[PDB]
């Protein structure tokens, strides 16, 4: 099970993902990063089955990097999300579906707007101001609906993310060992030490 | 279904009932279950209708090509083609077939191909769901070298009992008489064979 | 052995100010065959109450017989007193839940005037759970019938023109004649689009003057 | 159930000389509502295609028909008409007979040459459901059928067509658990298209 | 669905109802069910509707191609053979049940085809959920050498029996008459016994009843 | 003694995928078989540790519908009851 | 009865201007084996009632014993039993329906479909249906099994609504019943050539024509079929 | 379904939606999901309407026997224990129940017991039940305070039900609010979500994602 | 056509409890299948969201064994083949 | 799923049990007490299915209190554990088994010896120096085997319990929300505020 | 099976048991559960013996091709990635594998990659694998330190395997220890549990519950 959250702020996209890696009865790691940098201003976070998550993430990253290398410019977050959706939807009817849910948070340097796309393992893309996958959305969405605003700065977004994460800690049975938070904005991608 | 073929002194008489059912409903009560695979070779369809008709068309194709390339086939060639087609697809197919024909060197011949896809020459053969009720009658009443009228009456009585006892058999009793003279269609209506 | 069927009946209860209407089709169904054109399933129950145990026909008949027995015993014990709508609702609830683990596959409705003389409709599920309703469709074509009655009887999603969606259309009382018009049109639509409805429409009117029966033809194809 | 998992509604009606197609905006996973901006009405020139069912298939068919209709437009030098588009959608749906998309499409438009309103519906595998009055698809197919049958009548002018279709969609969605969060109604004419967003219950 | 085919003294008449239903709902009240395989070969199908449509389209295209190739009018048996071989190849997964009737230089033919590829000759046939009700009338009233008028009346009345007595069959009766010497006569809605009941009130809403949040003009 | 079904009209179609084409619902993919040595690989031997609301309302099974039936497609019974 | 083993296929009946007609074939089938041909499935229970039964034959005989016991118990301490307070068709049908529903609720159903046809002592025709589930209904024409599909349309062509009953004479109804039985013989694989027919008339009482024959069969057109396709 | 009950300085606030659904068909939107056991005891149902309604009416009858015999109110603990034992004895029989027995007693003060089909019985200060319980928790847990004013507590319950109604398909309808006080319980009326949502959007400015 | 076993010696037996007597292994108790409105109580719709070792190697099921057989009891086939 | 631990030491018995109560997707309460005082010097902690745990616990408590009142002396922990085992074993072949595991930690005032009994839901009783039920034993038994000594005072027992509980927090996937620790000894039963 | 590998100041310590089992029958007690890919790379097999043994022997040949072509050793990351991709492409085919790819490289330092049947690949400092992994964790996490001496690290690995062998039925046999150093791997011998247990009980005084 995984927590992956995303909030689109006036200036930046804030992605949070759980650090725990559980296999059967034991937690194997407590510092895992469930994200891949698809491009300098595009970041993807994934949740789902153990091997599928990382295999799909690296396949997508390799394809996006190949496209960027070939065309000599960074693909827009819309294009990246559409490619990921097309790969996911193309897989569910294949022999080996990817049971992977992904949140793609990127900064469109051409439109100069942050963009957050939620894509489920079936291949359902939707652009959102705030996104969550799996059961993590069942607790956070009401709080996000209550407190979210379009005009927030990244710091209010981090405060809202703190509210969401501590709500998840309170009510949700599993121990996800905290989250790792990364901000996507005009200046690229960075990680928050303790949001 | 009640199929039957009986060799007799001058040839072979092939007979069948006309009722076809889908469960308890009689979807077709005057169907013709005798098929002319070749001039003097006739087969009877039992089991799945689709499988039997596909096999019949494939066998007609193969035997027409055989006739054009190698001369007239015998009853045995036709039944061998039936056998190969049924066996090589025995898992998909669900067809049991009786093959009867007349060739001058052999006179009338009858081969039966049960659901397993094996080949058997027999003086007479009965197939279909209604045959189970006339095994004893046919066994005790069949005779070698019957006359045409004796064979017709024998088939009439046998199929009459099969129709009487089997709900899946009924309608008119049709027979085809294969002989050196030619092929004769015969039809007997319920008021004729039920008052025997 | 599957002990349940589905005879495809439809019933509809609407409560006004001084009247209550219980309408139901007379078609009887088994699979795609028409069992009978005219099998009434809305019953005049006496005491100014009308009932219809729509659903699986055998269970409907059994529950109706049980309720007639219970109300007759109530008359016996209470010196022939008139049975109130709420008392009948509680009685039928106890009947339905008495078979909690082998339910009557029937969606019962009882309609009548309450102790204040105001129309009342009580609608039931196979296990019980009675809610007093202003209008309530049931049966096969409940889904077809009911939204139209929400739109017409309750004026839901209707706003006063020129107010730009700020002022709703106020809920006026519908006269019994207008409710009959609505019932007829709704059942006509259900007949057109539902294959299990269109043989005949029977309407029972409950008012202070007593129960009144009306019957209307449907398409019947 | 792939068709019920995401919910969503689509309804089309024909006026005297105009058509209207409307859909709800909810997207979710059974209980949970995810987005209120999943517009299921797509247009390819002057022909509008609404698609309910599994959302991945909705998007996939939107892309497929965009591609095919763009190629048609380029190599034919003319926009695809509602009848031709209906045939194209039917053929494309049956192409995957054994691996079908779990969608119900609904075509609506006005044939440019004849100017006649046209609407049609489909099943999972391309059964054409050409109808002259109105078309319904989605989780609330039953509610919408009943409501449109009660309200619709022939030769509605654009304003009354809008009112009828909007009321049908609103009252149908209010009685469907997996439908709502607003709706969008397109009023399509020989020379213009009007898109309107309806106010409704947000639960 | 209710189809009937009826051979008569100089041709064959195929008839069907028009109600089309998805589940228990009438999706279309006036669905046309008789399909041209050729000008004088017509079919009507049951089972999976989409498969019937696709298969009839395929066979019609292939038969018109073959007629152009051979420069001959199509034979009904040609359609029968092609259709049955195609259906058999898929081992019944196409699920198309059909009654195919037509006229060709060899005479007037009436066949039925089943999803698994089996076929039948017939003089009167019925198909669909209303098959039994229509076949009752056909058995009661069919005779050798019906005239065209008696054949049309008989087929129409069998379809009417299916309409009145079956839930999955209703609305109007479609009839197509194929005759040896002349062109086929398609009779759309030959009978219309189920005219719509009139509304008690016009439920039009005064303009402005609906609440609108936004309005826009679309650049098509 | 069963009745003859020559046309296979009443012929009915591992468990069947409820929704054909979608591998995510495939029985062998929805419930894959465990490894032969999963007992030695994980401690307890396992790699891992509804509809209808308040109202009681009262789809077909692909395993008893005819082969040509597609779940959710328009289908007319060919022969009736 | 979890499953039926030996069964009688169908019963068909209709009401006419002065009474009711009911008919049923005399064949009990063991699966597809037309085993027993002398079965009587029309059970008179008086000069005013006939009970037609379909389904399992053993349960049919049990129901027949129940009806005999009904009559015997009615005769007890009932000096008027022969003329009034005799068993009306309605009493027989209600007892049978109650028994059938009780059996169904106990998960041990009587696997029968029963048509109780007769005339009430006031002269009103009685005709009602009841099956193993306890489902009951009334109609101008009733049928069971394949009769509900094959025969019932033919009977309804004669009397499509209650208004047509007074317009229907004895001869018309009996010819309709005979034609419907002929059609059932044509198309029902479980049916037989021999059938019994009972007429209950408000004036002339019960007439019970046993072991009738299906006649005027049309088979002569079968000679013109020579195969599938070619 | 969504139902919540939380203790605070002024007593207990009990809020419930009204929607009832059969499959995807919304059977009704005005279902009374609170059963009034007695003037100081309040039953809040979720899940199976029939089981909850019937067995809590039976609980009311048992409560009546209790006042008749013992001349003092059945305690919330006692009523919830009776209900828990009853529901447990039918465990595995198919009962569908989720209940919050809210009440006030002199010896107990305000008290909430959560009882459900599996025989669970939990005393607690905040509870949410139903398919939409998680959204209500999301609102309550981020805003609840013990010393809320009565108006603020009522608004908090109303808003918590509104959030679940928005985000949950099976939890719409209207919000019914009850206030269990020292001297009884007060019915603070019914609020329609179709109007409450827009009022709350305009007043709070929340639901910024919702068009309009 | 079956072979008419008169003695029922070839007779073989909800799914059978593999370990009779123990109700903790009864299918109806291990999988009670909830209730009619469980979907309305719990947001998910559900209240609750091998022996093979390291070396591969090549008991019977009661349903495939005669009724008199008790798992783990000494049993001798009355006729064997 | 529940943590219940027990460590017998020189003078006392230290029982620990998780505070979280979970129903499906949400944690209903996080201050739960999974123990019942069967007698002044006998304590029982229980784990298992929702209703069965509390119902069986209260049934056992009522029966033990009835026996104590009737015989007018406190039952020894051995007798209490024997009665509980008898009930559990008699239940599994009845219509409604109790899916309840219990640890009975008591101080036998007649022997002046602490006693800890582990009883699984099938009725398998065994006296132990340290006990754990379900998955809680998989992480803790090795640590207890390593560090346990018969002669520890209660403070070293609490240190060992802290080690066990923090090991659980580390490697256990669930967030059991901490534990409530109660000590059973010569002076009776008491709780530890922060062990 | 029990296998563990943990990084520390002196390199990596890899410890594994020897028992192999087929049901209750203990097939053998001397199974070598470390596959020696190359003098600096070390596989640690668990789960299915055939799959691990065969596929890591094949990984050895891939490694050999790597040195022959590129004149530099395969990195631990590269070898673990090859194995992960291979095991992933047979997911659902029935592979039973749990593998720690322990190695040392100049440009990587000491490194451990956990790989298993379900396609996962984890870089980490401590891993325990097999049916007895939890018992080994209980000791490692309570005693592990980065700056352990080589003797202390070896003893810690030995003791951690001993605990799992004691408490787990499928994890007995003998303890094999490997030390992956800067200049290669050192095989520190085989220790039979039947003697190591008594030695450890005497020296530590632990296992006080075990009679003797």
């Amino acid at each position: 099970m995984d927590i992956i959250l995303g909030i689109r702020v006036q200036d930046s996209v804030i992605l949070a993902s759980s650090k725990a890696v559980t296999r059967g009865i034991s937690v194997l790691k407590d510092s895992d990063d469930k994200t891949r940098q698809l491009s300098p201003h595009t970041l993807m976070s994934f949740a789902g089955e153990a091997g599928d998550t990382v295999q799909f993430a690296e396949y997508i990253q390799a394809n996006i990097q190949l496209y960027s290398i070939r065309e000599d410019y960074e693909l827009s977050p819309q294009a990246v999300s559409s490619f990921v959706r097309q790969e996911l939807a193309k897989s569910i009817r294949s022999r080996r579906p990817y049971q992977v849910n992904v949140l793609i948070g990127g900064y469109d340097k051409k439109k100069n707007k942050p963009e957050l796309y939620q894509i489920d393992y079936l291949g359902t893309k939707v652009e959102l101001p705030y996104g969550a996958h799996g059961y993590s959305g069942f607790y956070t969405f009401s709080l996000l609906d209550h407190h979210y605003r379009p005009d927030m700065t990244t710091e209010e977004g981090l405060d809202l993310l703190k509210l969401c994460v501590q709500e998840l800690e309170k009510r949700m049975p599993m121990d996800f060992k905290g989250v790792i938070v990364k901000i996507v904005d005009k200046d690229g991608i960075r990680q928050v030490d303790d949001f | 279904t009640s199929i039957m073929a009986v060799t007799f002194k001058d040839g072979v008489i092939l007979g069948a009932d006309s009722r076809t059912t889908t469960g308890a409903y009689i979807a077709n009560r005057v169907t013709d279950k005798l098929t002319r695979v070749h001039d003097k070779i006739w087969c009877c369809r039992s089991g799945s209708a689709a499988d039997t008709q596909a096999i019949a068309d494939i066998v007609q194709y193969h035997l027409e090509l055989y006739t054009s390339q190698y001369g007239t086939p015998s009853t045995e060639t036709a039944a061998s083609v039936f056998k190969e087609l049924c066996y090589e697809n025995k898992d998909n197919l669900t067809a049991g077939i009786i093959v009867a024909g007349y060739d001058d060197k052999n006179k009338g011949e009858v081969y039966t191909i049960p659901l397993g896809g094996s080949v058997h020459k027999l003086p007479y053969a009965i197939a279909g769901s209604g045959s189970t009720f006339i095994y004893g009658y046919c066994d005790k009443n069949f005779r070698e070298n019957m006359s045409k009228e004796e064979t017709v009456d024998f088939i009439k009585h046998s199929l009459s009992q099969a129709i009487k006892w089997d709900g899946s058999s009924g309608g008119v009793i049709r027979m085809v008489v294969l002989t050196a003279a030619g092929v004769e269609r015969l039809i007997f209506y319920p008021d004729e064979y039920e008052q025997l | 052995f599957n002990p349940y069927g589905d005879n495809g009946g439809t019933i509809l209860g609407i409560a006004g100010e001084d009247f209550a209407v219980l309408a139901g089709d007379t078609r009887n169904i088994t699979d795609y065959s028409i069992n009978s054109r005219y099998e009434p399933k809305v019953f005049d129950c006496g005491d100014n109450i009308v009932m219809s145990a729509n659903g699986f026909a055998a269970d409907g008949d059994a529950l109706v017989k049980r309720f007639k027995n219970s109300v007759k015993w109530y008359h016996f014990d209470h010196n022939d007193k008139k049975l109130s709508i709420n008392s009948a609702a509680r009685n039928i609830q106890h009947l339905l839940y008495g078979k909690r683990f082998f339910p009557y596959y029937v969606h019962t409705i009882i309609a009548g005037l309450d102790e204040d003389g105001k129309g009342a409709v009580y609608s039931f599920d196979p296990v019980g759970s009675y809610e007093r309703e202003q209008c309530r469709a049931g049966g096969a074509a409940a889904s077809l019938i009911m939204p139209f009655l929400d739109n017409q009887v309750n004026f839901k999603n209707q706003y006063e023109p020129g107010t730009n969606g700020k002022v709703k259309k106020p809920l006026k009382y519908l006269s019994v004649e207008e409710v009959i018009k609505l019932v007829r049109d709704s059942f006509t639509s259900a007949t057109e689009r539902h294959i299990q409805v269109g043989d005949g429409l029977e309407i029972l009117i409950v008012t202070k003057d007593g129960v009144r029966k009306e019957f209307y033809e449907l398409k019947r194809d | 159930d792939p068709s019920s998992i995401n919910g969503g509604i689509v309804v089309a009606m024909t006026g005297k000389d105009c058509v209207a197609i409307a859909c709800d905006l909810r997207l979710g996973s059974q209980s949970l509502g995810v987005s209120n901006k999943f517009e299921k009405i797509f247009h390819y020139g002057h022909v509008f295609l609404g698609i309910t069912g599994l959302a991945t298939d909705v998007t996939t068919l939107n892309e497929m028909f965009r591609y095919k209709t763009n190629l048609y437009k380029l190599k034919e030098e003319r926009a695809i008409e509602p009848e031709t588009f209906t045939q194209l959608v039917s053929s494309s749906l049956y192409e995957r007979r054994f691996g079908p998309y779990f969608v119900g499409p609904v075509v609506a438009g006005i044939n440019s040459k004849s100017g006649k309103p046209f609407i049609a519906g489909f099943d999972l595998i391309g059964c054409i459901d050409e109808a002259k009055d109105f078309i319904v698809s989605g989780t609330a197919s039953d509610q919408l059928f009943g409501m449109c049958e009660s309200l619709y009548e022939p030769n509605l002018e654009p304003e009354d067509l809008f009112e009828t279709i909007s009321q049908a969609l609103l009252n149908a969605a209010d009685r469907d658990a997996l439908s709502g969060w607003g709706a969008v109604v397109y009023i399509i004419k020989k020379d213009e298209v009007v898109k309107r967003y309806l106010k409704m219950r947000q639960d | 669905t209710t189809i009937v085919g009826v051979k008569f003294n100089n041709g064959v008449v195929i008839a069907a109802d028009t109600r089309s239903t998805q589940g228990p709902i009438v999706a279309d009240k006036n669905c046309a069910k008789l399909h041209r395989i050729s000008p004088k070969i017509w079919c009507a199908g049951a089972g999976t509707a989409a498969d019937t449509e696709a298969v009839t389209q395929l066979i019609g295209s292939n038969i018109e191609l073959h007629s152009l190739y051979t420069s001959r009018e199509p034979r009904v048996v040609s359609a029968l053979q092609m259709l049955k071989q195609h259906l058999f190849k898929y081992q019944g997964h196409i699920g198309a049940y059909l009654i195919v009737a037509g006229v060709d230089p060899t005479g007037s033919h009436l066949f039925s085809i089943h999803a698994h590829g089996s076929t039948d000759v017939g003089y009167y046939l019925s198909l669909g959920s209303g098959s039994l009700a229509a076949m009752a009338v056909l058995e009661s009233h069919w005779k050798q050498d019906l005239t065209k008028e008696e054949a049309i009346k008989l087929a129409s009345d069998a379809i009417q029996a299916g309409i009145w007595n079956d839930l999955g069959s209703g609305s109007n009766v479609d009839v197509c008459v194929m005759e040896i010497g002349k062109d086929a006569e398609y009779l759309r809605n030959y009978l219309t016994p189920n005219v719509r009941e009139e509304k008690q009130k016009s439920y039009k809403f005064p303009r402005g009843t609906t609440a609108v949040l936004k309005e826009s003009i679309v650049n098509i | 003694p069963k009745f003859d079904d020559e046309y296979q009209a009443q012929a009915r179609q591992a468990p069947l995928n409820p929704y054909p084409g979608l591998t995510v619902t495939e029985p062998s993919f929805a419930n894959p078989a465990g490894g032969y040595a999963d007992g030695d690989l994980y401690p307890v031997g396992t790699s891992h540790p509804s509809q209808g609301g308040m109202i009681f309302d009262p789809a077909p099974r692909r395993e008893d519908m005819p082969p040509g039936w597609m779940p959710g497609s328009k289908y007319d019974e060919p022969f009736g009851p | 009865t979890q499953q039926p083993i030996v069964t009688g296929t169908s019963v068909i009946s209709m009401k006419y201007d002065n009474g009711v007609i009911i008919a049923a074939d005399n064949l009990g089938s063991y699966g597809s084996l037309l085993r027993f041909n002398g079965v009587e499935r029309l059970i008179p229970v008086g000069d005013n009632t006939v009970v037609g039964i379909s389904g399992d034959i053993s349960d049919m005989q049990h129901i027949e014993r129940l009806l005999k016991d009904l009559v015997t118990e009615n005769a007890y301490d009932n000096p008027l039993a022969d003329a009034e307070e005799a068993l009306e068709p309605s009493y027989i049908f209600e007892y049978l329906a109650t028994v059938m529903y009780q059996r169904r609720s106990k998960m041990n159903p009587l696997w029968n479909a029963i048509i109780v046809a007769g005339v009430q002592s006031n002269g009103d025709q009685f005709l009602r249906y009841v099956n193993l589930l306890g489902v009951t209904y009334s109609s101008p024409t009733l049928a069971t099994g394949f009769g509900a599909h094959m025969a019932n349309p033919l009977l309804r062509k004669v009397v499509d609504r209650e208004s047509d009953i007074p317009k229907t004479t004895v001869q018309v109804a009996e010819e309709a019943i005979v034609n419907a039985m002929r059609v059932l013989y044509y198309r029902d694989a479980r049916s037989s050539r021999n059938f019994s027919l009972a007429i209950i008339d408000k004036n002339t009482g019960l007439t019970f024509k046993k072991n009738l024959q299906v006649e005027n069969m049309k088979w002569d057109f079968a000679k013109d079929i020579k195969g599938y396709g070619t | 379904t969504t139902t919540l009950a939380f203790r605070f300085q002024g007593g207990i606030i009990v809020a419930v939606d009204s929607r009832a659904t059969a499959g995807n068909w919304v059977a009704s939107q005005t279902v009374k999901k609170v059963i009034e056991i007695n003037p100081f005891l309040l039953g809040t149902m979720a899940g199976g309407a029939a089981d909850c309604q019937f067995w809590e009416t039976w609980l009311g009858s048992q409560c009546r026997l209790h006042e008749l015999r013992e001349k003092e109110r059945i305690s919330v603990a006692a009523a919830s224990k009776i209900l828990s034992n009853l529901v447990y004895q039918y465990k595995g029989a198919g009962l569908s129940m989720g209940t919050m027995i809210c009440g006030y007693t002199r010896k107990e003060g305000p008290t909430i017991y959560y009882v459900d089909s599996d025989g669970t019985r939990l005393k607690g200060d905040i509870f949410c039940v139903g398919s939409g319980q998680t959204f209500a928790y999301g609102v309550l847990d981020s805003n609840y305070k013990w010393d809320l004013s009565v108006e603020d507590a009522l608004y908090l319950g109303k808003r918590s039900i509104l959030a679940a109604a928005h985000r949950d398909a099976y939890s719409g309808g209207s919000v019914n609010l009850y206030h269990v006080t020292e001297d009884g319980w007060i019915y603070h009326g019914n609020h329609d979500v179709g109007e409450l949502f827009w009022k709350v959007k305009e007043e709070e400015g929340s639901f910024n994602n919702v068009i309009g």
